[PDB]
DNA sequence: ATTCCCCCCCTTCGGTGCTTTGCACCGAAGGGGGGG
């Protein structure tokens, strides 16, 4: 056992053990977790309890994916809502693109982990648990757990900390050795030639069996290329473990959730993935079961995704002495692609965004949201921000960033000129057009029935009025903005009285999942100059007595 | 002191790490490892639930990092001289190390755990306790209030006119007096506390409201300043319009000009002297919160207003000065350090800001040692300049 | 038929705030992917 001081848990205050009851179980499974339990209680990890434990708790068996192995398990969720809680020191994944070129690696695994950090005393009378006492009648033999049980809640944690205080004077006697610890997984670099790493290496392996943790000979990988964290590990390059997508005919729900989760997984490493039509289908249908035809959309991102899949795409790993880039491009429909790399045409990792925060956006929006997130997970690979390459003029972002009413930032960047490019389809006036129509716009609804009008007067001897039905003030009004613009020539100026419609058009979206907005938006890019201009309500201004008294 | 029990019927802080710069990294590090010698901070297991976010900043441009804690949620849970506003200048001096010769409380230490992550997740988080008073939380200028007065009555009572304040880790030290002679009398208090161990708040000025002043006025502008009344009518009352909204009745093309009748002048007079008056009946509650508002109005001009009621200005002010993010960062440190001087609470900020960006670069320009609490806003409040 | 911890994306639903009792935004939980 490892001589490794415990660390004290206990129970949420005013809580108590659980008492649950085993549930019946059949006559195969008993007889693999007798011999199981028998096996744990010669070696120590469990120990025989007699008739003073009142705490108990369900256990069954696996498969293991073996079939003929069957692994035991226990129920611990009353055990784990009853225990105290802990904070995860596990901050995040390792990634092989944050990793610098090594002369010697090795990737170790330390066997039969959690069965060899000892359990504080105190505790593990909660973890009793009893075998279904046989078929029936004699009760089943009941055991307590004297190490870490796989199934708590607290397990993870303290491994972690117990590996990091066994791991400390190693890391502190060896300071040109880098380890990256994963719950029991070990990734050791190191510039030494292999006799010394080996060396080295066998140094560790006798350290963590003096703290009596051991480390198998079937899970020590001493040749490239290192199975590490999902990932192939090359002396000089990293890919991911290979990717098998469904070749289904007939697609559920489930089978298309399961094709979208994979192809985000390809997605950072394998340039120009798109999952944008295929999670459409995944809008409005809520059984899994559910067989969902494939659209015409659907079926072309598809094509398209198995074809960038086919060929071979490899990364790089990370030079600490050259400035990190990224660049990005714009894929349509509020999809956009990343490369990140140091040398041209060598990515360290690529990946995308395609996230739809708000109702009314545009493309200078996200192009901002794409960066910042580029720039947070930078910082936890590499730990600086890089820097960007992106498809919009410098021009563009300074009217942007100076006409807008929020505060925004892009760190330092370039433009690159591959298109599409980033753009704002339409600007408005900041003063009014003189010799253009003046559109007094005003839309009111009922609220009880759900009725209104909406319409317009203008300058010269023009009015219009028509009658919505299912409607709100806020769609009457965009409506009476949206014929304002319908009947109007390319310059006009629109008075309005209503603050919602305004915020929305001012910000310059060009998509929104709105309708009527979309209508809108397509006829101000057909405008050559348009000016808005906001009204007090009810202020007997002439888009009050005449506009208001109307529509 | 001892018993610092928290607020009866709630836990500790959980708050999250947020990721680090590999160069700040550096600095917790070297700067954790020497608090950990001289028995500051204590390595701590994952058995204690609690966690506060940590960083670190560059204050004063001294070139020496600096550590900090964002104890703005352990302050929550814990349970001022009126004439320092007056003052010509206050001098704002550092006493956080101080409290670290003064033991916390052994059963309040769990509530100050805090984790140092690391580049690429290369190893778990390393987490520390705190063993004496922290810097940044509440109860450190409430235990050691009792030690500095010791320290301040050979002080105090040799130059009566000093008038000094104490605010988490920062001495306010106000004088009536000169340039330099304010400068000698600080070195003089600042060799004083080693023996045991720049604002001009005369010179803050409110900012009014200004009416637009035109000899030709167009149905557009009367328009926009028809607007301006009607919405400064709530702030400012006594203010109406009816001879200015008498000029623009009917349809009009938004670039007529309108000739001012005589008679509707003296309004849009009348209305210029109401709003060129600080408006009365604001008192400071000291029970409730100040609420900081902040807009950006381009141009690098920022304006905010400090209230704690709706219309309801307890002050008005306008901050000048590529950077975005700095310019309002330069602007909350400069209205938080305002608000301490004149009120003792920092603000609660209503940043014009989206709140990714907001936590990505906030503390890449911090160089303050205490933190406000903020929220960000996401309705466009441009409807017209009403605060220009 | 039954476990545990961590990171991510995409969809759905309830809560919150301002105002225009509708609408926009946000966070948590469901599904999926990956690691141990």
């Amino acid at each position: 056992i490892s001589p490794i001081e415990t660390v004290p848990v206990k129970l949420k205050p005013g809580m108590d053990g659980p008492k649950v009851k085993q549930w019946p179980l059949t006559e195969e499974k008993i007889k693999a977790l007798v011999e199981i339990c028998t096996e744990m209680e010669k070696e120590g990890k469990i120990s025989k309890i007699g008739p003073e434990n009142p705490y108990n708790t369900p256990v069954f068996a696996i498969k293991k994916k073996d079939s003929t192995k069957w692994r035991k398990l226990v129920d611990f969720r009353e055990l784990n809502k009853r225990t105290q809680d802990f904070w995860e020191v596990q901050l995040g994944i390792p990634h092989p693109a944050g990793l610098k070129k090594k002369k010697s690696v090795t990737v170790l695994d330390v066997g039969d982990a959690y069965f060899s950090v000892p359990l504080d005393e105190d505790f593990r009378k909660y973890t009793a648990f009893t075998i279904p006492s046989i078929n029936n009648e004699t009760p089943g033999i009941r055991y307590q757990y004297n190490v870490l049980p796989q199934g708590w809640k607290g397990s993870p944690a303290i491994f972690q900390s117990s590996m990091t205080k066994i791991l400390e004077p190693f890391k502190k006697q060896n300071p040109d050795i880098v380890i990256y610890q994963y719950m029991d997984d070990l990734y050791v670099g190191s510039d030494l030639e292999i006799g010394q790493h080996r060396t080295k290496i066998e140094e560790l392996r006798q350290h963590l069996l003096r703290w009596g943790l051991t480390t198998p000979d079937k899970k020590h990988q001493k040749e490239p290329p290192f199975l590490w964290m999902g990932y192939e590990l090359h002396p000089d390059k990293w890919t991911v473990q290979p990717i098998v997508l469904p070749e289904k005919d007939s697609w559920t729900v489930n089978d298309i959730q399961k094709l979208v989760g994979k192809l985000n997984w390809a997605s950072q490493i394998y340039p120009g993935i798109k999952v944008r039509q295929l999670s459409k289908l995944l809008r409005g249908t809520k059984a899994l079961t559910e067989v969902i035809p494939l659209t015409e959309e659907a079926e072309l991102e598809l094509a398209e995704n198995r074809e960038i899949l086919k060929e071979p795409v490899h990364g790089v790993y990370y030079d600490p002495s050259k400035d990190l880039i990224a660049e990005i491009q714009k894929q349509g429909q509020g999809q956009w692609t990343y490369q990140i790399y140091q040398e041209p045409f060598k990515n360290l990792k690529t990946g995308k965004y395609a996230r739809m925060r708000g109702a009314h956006t545009n493309d200078v929006k996200q192009l901002t949201e794409a960066v910042q997130k580029i720039t947070t997970e930078s910082i936890v690979i590499w730990g600086k921000t890089p820097k960007f390459k992106l498809p919009i003029q410098k021009e563009t972002w300074e009217t942007w960033w100076t006409e807008y009413w929020q505060a925004t930032w892009i760190p330092e960047w370039e433009f690159v000129n591959t298109p599409p490019l980033v753009k704002l389809w339409y600007q408005l006036e900041k003063e009014p057009i003189v010799g253009a129509e003046t559109f007094y716009v005003d839309g009111a609804a009922n609220r009880e029935t759900k009725l209104g009008k909406a319409g317009y007067v203008t300058n010269k001897g023009r009015q219009k009025v028509v009658p919505l039905t299912n409607t709100t003030n806020q769609k009457t009004e965009l409506q009476a903005i949206y014929l304002a613009l319908q009947d109007s020539g390319l310059e006009v100026n629109i008075v309005t009285n209503s603050q919602y419609a305004l915020g929305i058009i001012q910000a310059q979206p060009d998509k929104s999942e709105s309708e009527l907005v979309n209508q809108i938006i397509e006829q101000l890019i057909k405008k050559e100059k348009v000016y808005l201009a906001w009204v007090p309500a009810h202020k007997g201004i002439g888009g009050n007595e005449q506009v208001d008294k109307l529509v | 002191t001892v018993p610092v029990k928290l607020k009866p019927g709630m836990d500790g802080p959980k708050v999250k790490q947020w990721p680090l710069t590999e160069e700040k990294i550096k600095a917790l590090v070297e700067i954790c490892t020497e608090m950990e010698k001289e028995g500051k901070i204590s390595k701590i297991g994952p058995e204690n639930p609690y966690n506060t976010p940590v960083f670190a900043i560059k204050k004063k441009d001294s070139t020496k990092w600096r550590k900090l804690v964002d104890f703005r949620e352990l302050n929550k849970r814990t349970q001022h001289p009126a004439g320092l506003k007056k003052k010509k200048s206050v001098t704002v001096l550092d006493v956080g190390d101080a409290y670290f010769s003064v033991p916390l409380d052994e059963d309040f230490r769990k509530y100050t755990a805090f984790t140092i992550p690391s580049i690429n997740n290369e190893t778990p988080g390393i987490r520390y306790q705190y063993n004496v008073l922290p810097q940044g939380w509440k109860g450190s200028p409430a235990i050691f209030q009792s030690s500095m007065t010791k320290i301040l009555e050979p002080f105090k009572k040799q130059n009566p006119d000093i008038v000094i304040y104490q605010y988490m880790d920062d001495l306010y030290v106000g004088s009536d007096l000169e340039i330099g002679q304010h400068r000698t009398k600080i070195e003089e208090l600042r060799q004083h506390l080693l023996r045991w161990g720049e604002l001009h708040p005369d010179k803050w000025t409110v900012q009014p409201i200004v009416l637009p002043e035109k000899d030709s006025w167009t149905v557009n502008d009367i328009q926009k300043l028809v607007g301006k009344l009607n919405w400064a009518s709530q702030i400012y009352p006594g203010i109406k319009v009816r001879q200015l909204c008498k000029l623009l009745r009917g349809t009009k093309a938004l670039t007529e000009v309108i000739p001012l009748t005589e008679e509707a002048e003296l309004e849009l007079a009348e209305n210029r002297e109401i709003l060129k008056e600080p408006v009365h009946g604001v008192y400071y509650d000291p029970s409730k919160d100040l609420i900081a508002e902040i807009q950006k109005q381009g141009q690098g001009q920022w304006t905010y207003q400090i209230y704690q009621e709706p219309f309801k200005n307890l002050k008005t002010g306008k901050y000048a000065r590529t950077n975005d993010v700095k310019q309002l960062t330069e602007a909350v440190q400069k209205i938080t350090t305002e608000s301490i001087v004149i009120w003792g609470k920092t603000p609660k900020f209503k940043l014009p800001i989206q709140k990714e960006t907001w936590e990505t670069w906030w503390t890449e320009y911090w160089q303050a040692t205490w933190i406000p609490e903020w929220e960000f806003v996401n309705t466009p409040p441009l409807v017209k300049l009403w605060y220009q």
